[PDB]
RNA sequence: GAGCCGGUAGCGGGCGUGGAUCCCUGGAUGUCCGAAUGGGGGAACCCGGCCGGCGGGAACGCCGGUCACCGCGCUUUUUGCGCGGGGGGAACCUGGGGAACUGAAACAUCUCAGUACCCAGAGGAGAGGAAAGAGAAAUCGACUCCCUGAGUAGCGGCGAGCGAAAGGGGACCAGCCUAAACCGUCCGGCUUGUCCGGGCGGGGUCGUGGGGCCCUCGGACACCGAAUCCCCAGCCUAGCCGAAGCUGUUGGGAAGCAGCGCCAGAGAGGGUGAAAGCCCCGUAGGCGAAAGGUGGGGGGAUAGGUGAGGGUACCCGAGUACCCCGUGGUUCGUGGAGCCAUGGGGGAAUCUGGGCGGACCACCGCCUAAGGCUAAGUACUCCGGGUGACCGAUAGCGCACCAGUACCGUGAGGGAAAGGUGAAAAGAACCCCGGGAGGGGAGUGAAAUAGAGCCUGAAACCGUGGGCUUACAAGCAGUCAC
RNA sequence: UGAGUAACGAUAAAGAGGGUGAGAAUCCCUCUCGCCGUAAGCCCAAGGGUUCCUACGCAAUGGUCGUCAGCGUAGGGUUAGGCGGGACCUAAGGUGAAGCCGAAAGGCGUAGCCGAAGGGCAGCCGGUUAAUAUUCCGGCCCUUCCCGCAGGUGCGAUGG
């Protein structure tokens, strides 16, 4: 999946197989093939209550930045995933 | 015609109307019920009627 | 709708076939047909009876219904088409010259 | 709403000879609670229910020329009244 | 404006100029199932909470109301209340996925083809859209669609194949709102601050670079103006008016033939016993809406918008540009491979910035990315209308007809056959044989070999009657002679 | 065309008298004969959906005939607190708050809910109709629920 702030699905985009020299030519083997998005797990305070992060690891930062925005934020009411989603 | 005559005396039913309808159409759905019962045995009902006072019945329900 | 046409109940000429010249009233009309019959066409109906009740019910030759072309309306003079003028009020059907 | 329950009373040998005892039967809704039949044939011929028995009645599918059909089905229930009186009205 | 209680006659019984049936508009009522939504479930059934009612009615039953889930917002968590979603639509549209046969005369790159099909979503369209454009003109100026450019330029086991763009001709025509600097205020937090942050308001939107703040101009009533709002015209959802012929004759029946005559802003077409401008329905021309719908086209208002100079360098969309690895898009199959896009890694700048003009470098040009919206010109035909060197019942849609039916299949799904008396029902009283069917006579009709799956009624096929011929004959059945 | 040909679906089997009727080997009755009898009899479940009963009727359906019928037209016929199912329980499975997964569609999943020919639950004998019957009736017997009373006691649950 992709889910987070992160944005990103995954792109089924082709990997072609070729055998060749480039200074006599090149030839072929062609199919497709899944691209996935290096994705990890973030988990983070933000007041009470933990809060995971199912992020791509190039905005893991994004994530910290958005703890701190947050702080600015009047938030609690046993907002487990609650804060997440209002945690914009 | 029978409506014009009919459907005054009902916002004329308009006295204790809303009560007064429906006391109506109970009368009105067991003289119906008569009939039915009439008909059924056959020899004892013309036709019309029937209608008329089904007709009757929802005009005043209104 | 639009089924409607020549005249309603009354006096009216045959320009039809075994019966051109012939007059009389018109005794009914049916618009689902555009028929209508006068005192023209007659045929025999040698039939014993219609329904079962009743035993006898006629060798009647009654009237036939009349297409409803082959018959013109008439006053004073041999029947002519049919005007419209509208009075101040209501609206009355007027012949090539006269009213009613 | 009330005279809707019961429709006609169901003329048959099986229907008359119920006459005899306190046992009157008609055509009634199909929709229709022995309940609500009580409550209904009671405040309509004025008289105390003391039991009801209903079944319903499978239409007989019937066919005209070459159009072939069927019957509305209907739920046919027997009263019992109160030892001693009697529906005039079904008497006939 | 005279009839009417559908197709649908009959038994039975009613209604209409106190203006019915019928047609147009709005409203009412609308069982149960279905997104299906109180809960259940084997759709069309079953069981229940709360509130009010009905019965003697507390047990039972019924009636009215109400109670799914999800998102967004007020609700202080709360529990609430408020607006929205859900499902369907022939084709058309966009987005996420995405074949093989076949072609290459085998086959793997390649092709078929980003087609078929699956999925989500949009809507009367959808997408796209105001230049980090194109590309060689010190030129053009959003997007879309058509013509052309062009089978060009290219791509290609340089095979088979594939196949652009600019430019020109047309249709249509429209531009806009934000982010940030800075200013004000509401709330939170905390290392109380000349702060951090979140929300709300002002401000601001550009490439002759624009914006912010400061100073000078005078800063202005004016000037522009909606794609939002109001009204109106028009239009659609019923209708109405509408010219002019009569006689004779053949005929079952004239609309034919003959006589004389008439209208025409109308001699389109349909019907009437056959062949009709003038009999009927129409057609030409013209008339029409209380109510619903539509409606800048016209008219009006509001939102919104519009200037010069000087100085300061504050701001001008980030895991982005940018380079590398893996790919997709494009005419581009790794090719000298740029451009647009992006899965992984590294990772800036704010105009002395940054992208691009086919590797790269220099020079000279073009253009301002990483927020968003936008009518028309375009596509489609479920639906209504019009028209045909389109079909005429083995054709034409599978269905002219009670067809997605009968029937077949567990099911997805397959899928027929079947139209015509006659001008009129005048559909054959009554008698005759017969249990009936079905006949014969009578009668209707122009016609009954038009008598009822009845117009015409072909062929194979079955039959009665008649003519010629055949039982000592050898055969593609004919042919020639007598 | 084959062709009035093969066949007419178990070798348990027939005969006769009477009646009905337009018509009878074929329908009705009677007598005789034969077949089945752990079934070829009776009762329940599934499936089937009026084929049940009665009146009228024979064109077609019936491998012949047909007055007959499972066939046509029409009328009637199925009665429950205790039988069976549901307003009870849970099984495999299914579904599915929470939770997890997946390009979309979707996949998995605790509680819970659904799910029975299992657990649980109050009716027996006889009569009656052309046609129903633990269903109507008769006799005898029982269950749950609401209200009131009398007596009794810490009563009280999806928790143990
Ligand atoms: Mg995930
Ligand atoms: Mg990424
Ligand atoms: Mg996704
Ligand atoms: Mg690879
Ligand atoms: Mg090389
Ligand atoms: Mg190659
Ligand atoms: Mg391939
Ligand atoms: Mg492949
Ligand atoms: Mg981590
Ligand atoms: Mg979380
Ligand atoms: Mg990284
Ligand atoms: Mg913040
Ligand atoms: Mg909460
Ligand atoms: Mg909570
Ligand atoms: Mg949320
Ligand atoms: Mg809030
Ligand atoms: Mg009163
Ligand atoms: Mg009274
Ligand atoms: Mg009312
Ligand atoms: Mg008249
Ligand atoms: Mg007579
Ligand atoms: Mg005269
Ligand atoms: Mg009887
Ligand atoms: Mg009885
Ligand atoms: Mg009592
Ligand atoms: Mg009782
Ligand atoms: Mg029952
Ligand atoms: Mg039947
Ligand atoms: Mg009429
Ligand atoms: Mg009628
Ligand atoms: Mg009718
Ligand atoms: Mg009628
Ligand atoms: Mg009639
Ligand atoms: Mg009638
Ligand atoms: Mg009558
Ligand atoms: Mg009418
Ligand atoms: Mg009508
Ligand atoms: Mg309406
Ligand atoms: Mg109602
Ligand atoms: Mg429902
Ligand atoms: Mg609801
Ligand atoms: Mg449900
Ligand atoms: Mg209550
Ligand atoms: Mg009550
Ligand atoms: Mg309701
Ligand atoms: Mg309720
Ligand atoms: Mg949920
Ligand atoms: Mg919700
Ligand atoms: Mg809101
Ligand atoms: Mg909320
Ligand atoms: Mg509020
Ligand atoms: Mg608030
Ligand atoms: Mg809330
Ligand atoms: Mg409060
Ligand atoms: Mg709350
Ligand atoms: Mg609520
Ligand atoms: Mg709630
Ligand atoms: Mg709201
Ligand atoms: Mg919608
Ligand atoms: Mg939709
Ligand atoms: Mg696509
Ligand atoms: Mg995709
Ligand atoms: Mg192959
Ligand atoms: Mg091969
Ligand atoms: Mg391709
Ligand atoms: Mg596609
Ligand atoms: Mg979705
Ligand atoms: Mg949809
Ligand atoms: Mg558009
Ligand atoms: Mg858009
Ligand atoms: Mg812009
Ligand atoms: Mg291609
Ligand atoms: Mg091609
Ligand atoms: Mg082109
Ligand atoms: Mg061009
Ligand atoms: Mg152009
Ligand atoms: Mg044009
Ligand atoms: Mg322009
Ligand atoms: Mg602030
Ligand atoms: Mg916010
Ligand atoms: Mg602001
Ligand atoms: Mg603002
Ligand atoms: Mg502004
Ligand atoms: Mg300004
Ligand atoms: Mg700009
Ligand atoms: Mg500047
Ligand atoms: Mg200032
Ligand atoms: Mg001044
Ligand atoms: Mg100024
Ligand atoms: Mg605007
Ligand atoms: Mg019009
Ligand atoms: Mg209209
Ligand atoms: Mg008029
Ligand atoms: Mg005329
Ligand atoms: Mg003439
Ligand atoms: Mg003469
Ligand atoms: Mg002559
Ligand atoms: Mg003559
Ligand atoms: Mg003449
Ligand atoms: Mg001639
Ligand atoms: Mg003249
Ligand atoms: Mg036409
Ligand atoms: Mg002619
Ligand atoms: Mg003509
Ligand atoms: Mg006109
Ligand atoms: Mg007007
Ligand atoms: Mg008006
Ligand atoms: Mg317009
Ligand atoms: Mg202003
Ligand atoms: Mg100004
Ligand atoms: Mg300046
Ligand atoms: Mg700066
Ligand atoms: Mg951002
Ligand atoms: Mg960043
Ligand atoms: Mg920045
Ligand atoms: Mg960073
Ligand atoms: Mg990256
Ligand atoms: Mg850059
Ligand atoms: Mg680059
Ligand atoms: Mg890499
Ligand atoms: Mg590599
Ligand atoms: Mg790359
Ligand atoms: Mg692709
Ligand atoms: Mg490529
Ligand atoms: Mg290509
Ligand atoms: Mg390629
Ligand atoms: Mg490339
Ligand atoms: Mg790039
Ligand atoms: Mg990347
Ligand atoms: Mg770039
Ligand atoms: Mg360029
Ligand atoms: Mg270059
Ligand atoms: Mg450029
Ligand atoms: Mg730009
Ligand atoms: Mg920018
Ligand atoms: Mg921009
Ligand atoms: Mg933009
Ligand atoms: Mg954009
Ligand atoms: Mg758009
Ligand atoms: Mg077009
Ligand atoms: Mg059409
Ligand atoms: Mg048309
Ligand atoms: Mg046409
Ligand atoms: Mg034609
Ligand atoms: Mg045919
Ligand atoms: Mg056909
Ligand atoms: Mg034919
Ligand atoms: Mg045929
Ligand atoms: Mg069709
Ligand atoms: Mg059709
Ligand atoms: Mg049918
Ligand atoms: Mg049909
Ligand atoms: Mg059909
Ligand atoms: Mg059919
Ligand atoms: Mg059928
Ligand atoms: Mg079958
Ligand atoms: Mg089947
Ligand atoms: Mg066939
Ligand atoms: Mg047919
Ligand atoms: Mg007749
Ligand atoms: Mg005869
Ligand atoms: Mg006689
Ligand atoms: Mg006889
Ligand atoms: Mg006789
Ligand atoms: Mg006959
Ligand atoms: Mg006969
Ligand atoms: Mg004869
Ligand atoms: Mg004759
Ligand atoms: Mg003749
Ligand atoms: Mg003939
Ligand atoms: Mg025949
Ligand atoms: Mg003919
Ligand atoms: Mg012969
Ligand atoms: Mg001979
Ligand atoms: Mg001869
Ligand atoms: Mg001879
Ligand atoms: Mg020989
Ligand atoms: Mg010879
Ligand atoms: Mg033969
Ligand atoms: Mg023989
Ligand atoms: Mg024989
Ligand atoms: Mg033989
Ligand atoms: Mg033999
Ligand atoms: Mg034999
Ligand atoms: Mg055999
Ligand atoms: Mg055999
Ligand atoms: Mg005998
Ligand atoms: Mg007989
Ligand atoms: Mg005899
Ligand atoms: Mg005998
Ligand atoms: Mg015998
Ligand atoms: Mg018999
Ligand atoms: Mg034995
Ligand atoms: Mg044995
Ligand atoms: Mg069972
Ligand atoms: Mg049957
Ligand atoms: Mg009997
Ligand atoms: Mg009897
Ligand atoms: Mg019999
Ligand atoms: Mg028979
Ligand atoms: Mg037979
Ligand atoms: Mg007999
Ligand atoms: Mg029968
Ligand atoms: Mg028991
Ligand atoms: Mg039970
Ligand atoms: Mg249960
Ligand atoms: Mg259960
Ligand atoms: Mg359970
Ligand atoms: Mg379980
Ligand atoms: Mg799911
Ligand atoms: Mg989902
Ligand atoms: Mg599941
Ligand atoms: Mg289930
Ligand atoms: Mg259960
Ligand atoms: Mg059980
Ligand atoms: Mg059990
Ligand atoms: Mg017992
Ligand atoms: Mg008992
Ligand atoms: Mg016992
Ligand atoms: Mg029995
Ligand atoms: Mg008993
Ligand atoms: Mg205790
Ligand atoms: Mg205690
Ligand atoms: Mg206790």
């Amino acid at each position: 999946s992709g889910k987070r702030p992160i944005v990103a699905n995954s792109i089924q985009r082709r990997g072609k197989a070729k055998r060749e020299g480039g200074v006599g030519k090149k030839t072929t083997g062609i199919s497709k093939r899944r691209q996935y998005p290096n994705l990890q797990k973030v988990r983070v305070r933000v007041a009470g209550q933990e809060i995971t992060f199912r992020v791509a690891a190039s905005h893991i930062p994004k994530v910290y930045e958005l703890v701190e925005r947050a702080k600015g934020l009047r938030l609690e009411g046993l907002s487990p995933k609650e804060i997440k989603k209002e945690l914009l | 015609m029978k409506l014009s005559e009919v459907r005054k005396q009902l916002e004329e039913a308009r006295k204790l109307s809303p009560v007064e309808l429906e006391k109506l159409v109970r009368e009105k759905k067991r003289e119906l019920m008569e009939l039915r019962f009439q008909a059924s045995i056959g020899q004892l009902s013309q036709n019309h009627k029937i209608r008329d006072l089904k007709r009757q019945i929802a005009r005043l329900l209104t | 709708r639009v089924k409607m046409h020549v005249k309603k109940g009354d006096t009216v000429l045959v320009a039809s076939g075994k019966y051109k010249g012939r007059v009389g009233k018109v005794k009914e009309v049916l618009p689902k047909k555009y028929a209508v019959i006068v005192e023209g066409v007659n045929i025999v109906k040698k039939a014993v009876r219609v329904s079962p009740k009743y035993p006898q019910g006629g060798f009647i030759e009654k009237e036939a219904p009349l297409h409803a072309s082959k018959v013109r309306p008439i006053c004073p003079a041999c029947g002519k088409p049919t005007r419209v003028r509208k009075k101040f009020l209501e609206n009355g059907k007027k012949i090539r010259v006269c009213a009613k | 709403t009330a005279y809707d329950v019961i429709l006609a009373p169901v003329l048959s040998e099986k229907a008359y000879a119920g006459f005899a005892e306190g046992k009157y039967t008609f055509w009634v809704h199909p929709k229709a609670t022995k309940t609500e039949i009580k409550n209904a044939v009671e405040t309509a011929f004025k008289v105390k229910v003391v039991k009801v028995n209903t079944l319903h009645v499978r239409g007989k599918k019937k066919r005209l020329g070459r159009y072939l059909g069927k019957r509305p089905d209907r739920k046919k229930a027997i009263v019992q009244v109160a030892p001693g009186q009697k529906i005039e009205a079904l008497e006939g």
